[PDB]
């Protein structure tokens, strides 16, 4: 999570991604817009002679 | 009498936010120049 500068209209609570995944949210308790970002990942290559 | 609505009757279709995208939505709309 992270603070975001997106504008959500009062009815708007969830911002969806191209893949229908929420890439930004609005907190129900505090009306502030939060950034969403998947955690880091990647393959693990092993270099060996 | 009659008149033509050029590009009126346009709203946000869903309860979701988008940005810098071209989004297609099949919803209740006012046809252009209607």
């Amino acid at each position: 999570l992270t603070e975001s500068n997106k504008k959500f209209l009062p009815f708007q609570q969830f911002g969806r991604d191209i893949a229908d995944t929420t890439d930004a949210v609005r907190d129900p308790q505090t009306l502030e817009i939060l950034d969403i970002t998947p955690c880091s990942f990647g393959g693990v290559s092993v270099i060996t002679p | 009498a009659y008149t033509n609505s050029f590009t009126r009757g346009v709203y946000y279709p869903d309860k979701v936010f988008r940005s810098s995208v071209l989004h297609s939505t099949q919803d209740l709309f006012l046809p252009f120049f209607s």
